[PDB]
RNA sequence: UUAUACAAUUAUCAUAUUAAAUUGUUAAGUGCUGAUUUAACCAAUAAAAAUAUAAAUAAUUUUUAUUUGUUUUUAAACACCAUUAGGUA
């Protein structure tokens, strides 16, 4: 409306938890677990943003920023309210 | 928008202009004869046959087929009004 | 940024900050610094600086640059910066200073009426000289009908705050008629010279300087 | 100067037609 | 020569034209009314235009319009309740103002290009150029013309390429180039094409002479088309002839590209082939005359004709040549005439013309008081002559520019007087508020003091306008010899406190110190006896050649001298005046000659080249009020506020004020 | 002519009339003329009687 | 000599045009901070955050106002945080 | 830089080479023009096929970096007399050099917040990065690096 | 910045057309793209 | 100066200031400044303001001597010398008759006033 | 007595919302940038008289979209109606 539309990223994992309710970091060579992850959020009408992180500027910050939250090394990972 | 088409794949003129004027009245395609005898040494590298028309006003060189001499003529004044070699004329008087 | 870029072309550092470092030199450091760091004929404070304080004043060479600066440097980068070399902008803004010169009060000054009326004209030479080339351009179209209604507004102010200068306009450039009423139906009812009412003109002639007003 | 002629006819026959308004229908 | 090869042309073509009307019939023997003696080209079209108007189809076709009386009844009938369709002609119309802006007899969007596509068989393109809206560009118009296949004279390819020079002389000078090249592109399609049948004739290949002129081609206007026509005149004779366009066109180009014998060899081929020139092409071998005037003023002050007396007589017999035919003068051949008598330095003859240009009726055109100013330049005695120039704009409605007040100050600085430029800025310059040249403040202070007997109001003066033009802004520079004069004037003043401060200028717009400044400076301290000026003063001046740079001058040994007298002993300066008399010594023993004070020259130059601050304004009110180019000004939104509108009866706070929403 | 322009004026005619008092200099008491008849007397035509 | 005519409440209020070419551009911020940059402070007595008045005869006669308000000779022009609101 | 071309030219002999290049420089010269630089990248084997005149596909050409300073009227001269050169296949005109990309169409309040100077004093290899070029190289121009690169090879040469 | 002036020109452009040789004891430096190009030897011939 | 204009270092306020304070006629500071004009050293803006402010300062005393020395010979003062008392120096770069031109460039928001 | 006519339709008095956009032949990109893709080089175009109370301070112009004409070895192609080939665009 009052500005253009700008796709967002960053290099940060909070920023993408501060901005999003439900944010998902999947990759593209594991589809069948991002896809029950689809049908079990979008069955509670929640709204998602989901993060490929496949063809990413940012995959070497996230993918360190996303084992430091989560012990496990493990896509794709769920990230509600912070 | 407006099309364009490029003559010899080198001089970009617009479509509608090209096929009235710019395409039949080229030197090496309306004249192919007159344009045997163009000069390939005294002439610029970007001035040849397929891209120069017929109404050139500006003299040119031109080598000449029957005699050896090379002269200064306008394409013009080869094509319409006609022309030839000023050697070849002088031998004619001097022949006949 | 149609100000900024006035702003830019009138004003010489108005982009440097007192930081010294541009917004497009903190995104983009290797793009606007310089690569190399010569330690080789320092330039020095300028104490030429009183001629030129703002870039309408040397439009002799390319980016405002005085001729003072081009000293120690060979005959190529000084033909680089000519006039030869300025793009259609920087023409253009050569343009507008010679009447800058010419007409300014003072040399920070933009706004007066014959300064206003002058670039109001060149801006209608611009827009006519691109309409010649390419008639299908329909937005020129808009901004050359606006730009003359201003251009007659700025001259029919400028006629009567300062007749002089607005009669030297006209006799330089052979307009004479550019100051005429469009329609006689208009016209008969006296709402062509209702402007010199409207406006706030109507007294500004001093009678004592060109009648004798007894 | 030469192609006044066929303009003045194309004057008068528009004039014509404008006559022929009179007529309405058919 | 031109005077002598005209009455030459002339018996030639009255004793060819008594044989040949002896030879014939003997029929204008027995008339023996007059015998023209030369021949005029313009002639037939006028007598054409003049038999075309005159014509019953034309005067029928352009008919006023049926008045109520003349179609029937009050109204009611079909086809009879209105006038019929009125056509007019643009350039001779039978109505006043052709368009209106009424709201159902709106016509002004009727008169754009597309209707006339209609009839392109009968058109006339020169009227087409010159009257309609939203025309394309002119390639684009010849693909128009000849896709409809029309058989296009020469005057359709003369009026085609009339509009691309129209589209050239609009244009910027660095955008020349491009319009050009299409205008030899369009020239080539009329060439090339046949069918349609398109012929090239003498107006076309003139019309290419002047395009070659618009934007400066030598090379190619003269060398190819000139040529070319040339060819096609001697090939063919009898239905190929140059007529005066084509040398009317020939001279523009020799004007515009600064040639000079080849514009007077085609003037003497229009003489020689016993028609008559235009007064354009006069005036344009007039400017020729005066650019080689200038030249060999040039070289001489430097140091086909060598002899300068000589090209005086070839010059004055054009002006001649304007009582030889008929040809009236305008305003051009006076501007012309005044330009070519100040190239030959007479200024009497100038005088002679602004009094002939006031004789018949001339509008005296105020570049033609530049040259008034500047034929009057280096002769004393005018003073009050200038005086009266300057106040007969006002009676003939100019106004003076800055040209014309630095033609004045040079003519000031010339004749060294002073008083006349101190009378010229008092009551004539200080009225126009206008901001003042560098070249207008340095002829001013090099009038004020060159000048015997200087006042102080001169000193006045001369710094408020250098205060003045500090004010402003500049592209020249001049500081330097503006406030060497300035400090020269405090020299013949002896106003040191008033030079002394000046040094503080010079110093904040960084100009180096010379010696004339200092050697200003001590003559100041020599007759500054009443005013200002000690012991100290000399000192600080020689100490301002002592560390500084500056070596001092065999000037400097005259100002040091005058400035003991009177002041004291001051045995550093007499020091100083033995370091002067060693080095003064020493160069000449190596043999160098005495160097002097310089003076600063006075610019002399034509008013034709004085820095004019224009460009050029290419704008037409015409195509502005009718809105060609198709200029749209978009109309406000339900902005009409008329009272036949409105139907509802406004009460304060209307009908009902609060209402809230529930 | 619009009216909600004529204060503004009159301050300007306030300071068009207090300049020409204070710029230029009265030379001295002009001796007065003797004024003529006019020709544009109200009302009807009056006769030549 | 002649002096060109102010015309309109810009040229007679004396504005600045700082902003190339643009009239209508807007001047109080730039104003009140070279102002701002005109006054000093004197030592061997500055300015208050209280509202000022060019003249002391532009005081507010009652005394309760009146010290609410002080003198600033041309500081008390410009003054204000806020803007004319728009849209 | 003012303006850069890069020439695609058919591999023909070294004379006809060389005589084009000679009327493409006397074009730019003859006009009241500069060379800034001319280089030649030697003969590669593009990833299209170009056409001639006579409409034959050639597998390789030669690319040329020509770097000019030339006034608008007289880039256009030469600019039509370099794309209807016989020789010349393809022929680029860069002449976003002056202003970096993405100012004109990107954010508004960064358009007159650049200095064209920065852009113009430099060349094109420098405004437009080769892959080999990276700010090491940059860098090791001012760093005094003739007394630091002599001990470089002090490990291989022993094995 | 080294401009080529008109004098040498024909020099400048006969020393670049001889970057890319066949016989060489220097080691050949990449191209704009960041690319060896094809080798060459007199006369414009492609090894 | 010509080693300071080659090694491109730029001279200090309080180093240009203590600079002009060390010059006692007004024809020496005119030495100093074609001097750094000649050498092209660098400095920045205030350093060119207080240099000026120094040149003006120094004729102001230069020609207060001047009329002293006349005013000892003759016992009373001229015109001329009680016009120099109210006016002073015309062309300068700072004058007193404004006194806000060291406002923008001076960070102290007042001139160097230096006494001796 | 409406001093007011609720929405959507039937119909006439009619300004294209623009820096996210329009145009580019003599300037750009160009196989008509929209198949991929909410993001497209360069060039021209963002503001610029008084007055907001002032009782119309303004213009009578243009078409980016759809059809239809303008020329005939004068679109090779692709698509369409007579059925395999003509024309049409
Ligand atoms: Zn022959």
């Amino acid at each position: 409306s009052a500005t253009r539309w700008l796709p967002f990223v960053s290099s940060d994992l909070k920023d993408y938890l501060n901005r999003y309710w439900a944010v998902m970091f999947t990759v593209g060579a594991r589809p069948i677990e991002t896809g029950h992850i689809r049908h079990y959020v979008s069955w509670y009408c929640t709204r998602m943003k989901v993060v490929l992180l496949d063809h990413h500027v940012y995959v070497e910050p996230l993918r360190q920023q996303l084992q430091e939250a989560s012990r496990t090394p493990e896509l794709p990972l769920l990230f509600v309210n912070k | 928008k407006a099309s364009h088409i490029r003559i010899a794949n080198r001089k970009r003129v617009e479509m509608f202009v090209a096929k009235r004027f710019h395409l039949p009245t080229r030197l090496a395609t309306a004249a192919p004869d007159i344009a045997a005898e163009w000069h390939d040494e005294l002439n610029p590298m970007h001035m040849y046959p397929a891209i120069i028309g017929i109404g050139h006003v500006q003299p040119v060189w031109w080598k000449c087929a029957i005699c050896s001499h090379s002269y200064q003529m306008s394409v013009e004044k080869r094509v319409v009004r006609g022309g030839g070699c000023p050697q070849c004329v002088v031998n004619g008087k001097r022949a006949v | 940024p149609v100000q900024k870029k006035r702003q830019e072309q009138m004003l010489y550092g108005v982009n440097i900050p007192e930081t010294r470092q541009m917004k497009f030199e903190e995104q983009h450091p290797l793009l606007a610094g310089a690569l190399r760091k010569l330690e080789g004929q320092p330039k020095g404070f300028p104490f030429w600086y009183r001629k030129y304080p703002t870039r309408r004043h040397a439009y002799e060479y390319r980016f405002s640059i005085p001729v003072e600066m081009l000293d120690g440097y060979n005959d190529d980068v000084k033909k680089a910066l000519s006039k030869g070399m300025m793009s259609i902008q920087e023409k253009q803004f050569a343009q507008e200073a010679m009447y800058m010169e010419r007409y300014a009060e003072h040399d920070f000054d933009t706004t007066s009426p014959a300064v206003l009326a002058v670039k109001r004209a060149l801006k209608c030479r611009v827009l006519r000289n691109h309409l010649l080339t390419n008639p299908h351009n329909n937005i020129i179209k808009t901004v050359l009908a606006n730009t003359e209604r201003k251009l007659n507004h700025a001259l029919r102010r400028l006629r009567k705050v300062d007749f002089k200068k607005y009669w030297e306009i006209i006799r330089d450039h052979d307009v004479q008629d550019i100051l005429q009423p469009p329609n006689l139906v208009t016209y008969r009812q006296g709402s062509y010279w209702k402007y010199d009412w409207n406006a706030g003109l109507a007294i500004s002639t001093n009678l004592a300087d060109v009648m004798d007003p007894r | 100067t030469e192609g006044t002629q066929e303009k003045l006819a194309a004057a008068i026959q528009e004039h014509v037609q404008d006559a022929y308004r009179f007529s309405g229908p058919t | 020569r031109l005077a002598a090869a005209a009455v030459k042309a002339a018996e030639w073509y009255a004793a060819e034209n008594r044989r040949k009307q002896k030879g014939g019939d003997v029929i204008r023997e027995k008339v023996d009314c007059t015998a023209p003696l030369w021949f005029d080209d313009t002639e037939q079209n006028l007598l054409a235009r003049e038999q075309h108007v005159r014509s019953p189809a034309y005067r029928e076709l352009h008919r006023p319009a049926l008045t109520n009386a003349a179609m029937g009844l009050y109204g009611g009938e079909p086809g009879f309740e209105k006038a019929h369709r009125v056509w007019v002609d643009p350039d001779r119309p039978h109505i006043k103002h052709i368009y209106n802006q009424t709201a159902l007899a709106r016509n002004l969007r009727y008169a754009r290009y597309g209707y006339f596509k209609r009839d392109m068989h009968l058109l006339d393109v020169d009227k087409l150029v010159r009257h309609a809206r939203l025309l394309p560009t002119p390639g684009r118009l010849l693909t128009d013309f000849l896709y409809q296949r029309v058989p296009l004279p020469d005057k359709s390819c003369a009026a085609l390429i009339r509009y691309q020079r129209q589209q050239i002389e609009m244009l910027e000078v660095w955008g020349r180039h491009a319009s050009f090249q299409c205008a030899v592109e369009m020239f080539e399609r009329m060439i090339v094409t046949n069918i349609p049948p398109v012929e090239v004739g003498v107006e076309t290949h003139g019309e290419m002479v002047l395009c070659a002129a618009a934007c400066g081609k030598w090379e190619e206007g003269w060398n190819v088309y000139a040529n070319r026509a040339r060819e096609l005149e001697k090939e063919s004779p009898e239905s190929f002839i140059l007529n005066t366009f084509f040398f009317d066109a020939l001279l523009t180009l020799c004007v515009a590209a600064g040639r000079v014998s080849e514009g007077i060899d085609t003037l003497e081929e229009v003489i020689k082939r016993n028609l008559r020139p235009r007064g354009t092409m006069l005036n344009k071998a007039m400017i020729l005359y005066s650019i080689l005037g200038e030249q060999m003023s040039k070289h001489e002050a430097s140091r086909y004709l060598c002899e300068p007396e000589e090209v005086e007589k070839m010059g004055l017999e054009v002006w001649s040549l304007f009582d030889f035919y008929q040809l009236p003068r305008t305003t051009a051949s006076i501007e012309a005439y005044m330009r070519m008598c100040c190239a030959f330095n007479k200024p009497t003859l100038v005088l002679k013309a602004q009094g002939f240009a006031d004789a018949s009726d001339i509008r005296l055109s105020i570049e033609c008081f530049h040259w008034l100013v500047y034929a009057i330049r280096g002769v004393a005695g005018f003073g009050d002559y200038v005086m009266d120039v300057l106040s007969q704009l006002r009676p003939r409605g100019l106004t003076p520019d800055f040209v014309l007040f630095t033609l004045s100050f040079m003519y000031c600085a010339l004749q060294r007087d002073g008083e006349l430029a101190l009378a010229i800025f008092d009551q004539h310059f200080v009225h126009q508020n206008m901001n003042p040249t560098p070249e207008m403040v340095l002829l001013f202070i090099q009038a004020c003091s060159n000048c015997e007997e200087p006042t102080a109001v001169m000193l006045e003066r001369s710094e408020t306008l250098i205060k003045r033009l500090e004010a402003v802004g500049s592209s020249v520079d001049l500081i330097s010899p503006i406030y060497d004069q300035f400090l020269e004037l405090c020299a013949h003043l002896g106003a040191v406190a008033s030079g002394f401060s000046a040094l503080k200028r010079i110093v904040g717009f960084g100009k180096p110190l010379t010696t004339r400044m200092i050697n200003s400076l001590l003559l100041a301290n020599s007759n500054a006896i009443s005013s200002n000026g000690s012991l100290s003063m000399t000192e600080e001046l020689v100490g301002f050649f002592t560390l500084l740079k500056i070596r001092p001058n065999a000037d400097t040994e005259i100002c040091v001298n005058l400035c003991r007298d009177a002041f004291g002993e001051s045995p550093v300066v007499n020091d100083f005046i033995k370091v002067i008399g060693e080095s003064l010594q020493g160069d000449s023993e190596k043999g160098e000659a005495p160097q002097y004070d310089e003076d600063i020259p006075v610019i002399q130059v034509p008013p034709h080249e004085l820095r004019q601050l224009r460009t050029e304004w290419k704008l037409s009110p015409r195509d502005i009020v009718l809105r060609r180019f198709g200029q749209h000004t978009k109309p406000p939104g339900k902005a009409a506020l008329d009272v036949g509108s409105m139907r509802g009866s406004v009460i304060p706070f209307g009908r009902s004020p609060g209402e809230q929403l529930v | 002519l619009k009216a909600g322009l004529l204060g503004h004026y009159q301050q300007e005619a306030f300071e068009a009339r207090k300049r020409f008092e204070e710029s230029t200099t009265y030379p001295g008491p002009i001796r007065a003329a003797t004024p003529g008849d006019t020709r544009f007397y109200s009302g009807s035509l009056e006769s030549i009687l | 000599q002649g002096h060109r005519l102010l015309h309109g409440k810009r040229e007679r209020e004396g504005s600045l045009f700082a902003v190339a070419n643009d009239v209508k551009r807007d001047e109080r911020l730039l104003r009140q901070q070279l102002n701002a940059l005109l006054e000093e402070e004197r030592m061997p007595t500055p300015l208050v955050d209280l509202p000022g008045v060019e003249r002391r005869r532009d005081l507010p006669a009652d005394p309760i106002t009146r010290l609410f308000f002080q003198h600033k000779g041309d500081h008390a022009l410009y003054y204000g945080t806020y803007d004319k609101p728009s849209v | 830089v003012f303006y850069s071309f890069v020439l695609v030219m058919k591999p023909r002999q070294r004379r006809f080479t060389s005589q084009a290049l000679r009327e493409i420089g006397v074009a730019v010269y003859s006009n009241g023009g500069l060379i800034r630089s001319i280089t030649n990248e030697g003969i590669m084997r593009p990833y299209s096929r170009f056409r001639d005149a006579d409409n034959t596909p050639l597998t390789y050409a030669r690319y040329i970096i020509l770097q000019l300073d030339m006034g608008e009227e007289e880039m256009g001269k030469v600019d039509k007399i370099i794309r209807e050169h016989q020789d010349v296949l393809m022929a680029l005109k860069l002449n976003n050099l002056e202003r970096p990309v993405g100012i004109r169409s990107g954010n508004k309040e960064l358009q007159a917040a650049y200095f064209p100077l920065d852009t113009f004093t430099r060349l094109e290899e420098e405004i437009n990065w080769s892959p080999q070029t990276s700010a090491d190289i940059y860098t090791q121009l001012e760093m005094n690096w003739k007394e630091f690169s002599r001990t470089r090879w002090s490990s291989f040469l022993r094995n | 910045i080294n401009y080529v002036p008109h004098a040498q020109l024909r020099e400048h452009i006969d020393k670049e057309l001889d970057k890319y040789v066949a016989g060489k004891n220097e080691p050949y430096p990449l191209n704009f793209v960041g690319q060896m190009p094809f080798l060459e030897d007199g006369d414009g011939n492609i090894v | 100066m010509h080693l300071a204009g080659r090694n491109g270092r730029e001279l200090s306020v309080r180093t240009i200031q203590h600079l002009f304070a060390r010059t006692d006629s007004f024809a020496e500071a005119l030495a100093v400044f074609y001097t750094m004009r000649r050498c092209h050293v660098a400095m920045n803006m205030e350093a060119y303001y207080s240099m000026l402010y120094s040149l003006q300062r120094l004729e102001e005393e230069g020609w207060g001597q001047h009329f002293r020395n006349e005013y000892e010979e003759n016992g009373a003062p001229s015109e001329q010398a009680m016009d120099f008392i109210v006016k002073g120096i015309s062309n300068a770069l700072l004058p007193e008759n404004k006194p806000w031109l060291g406002r923008v460039m001076f960070q102290d928001r007042n001139v160097p006033d230096r006494r001796y």
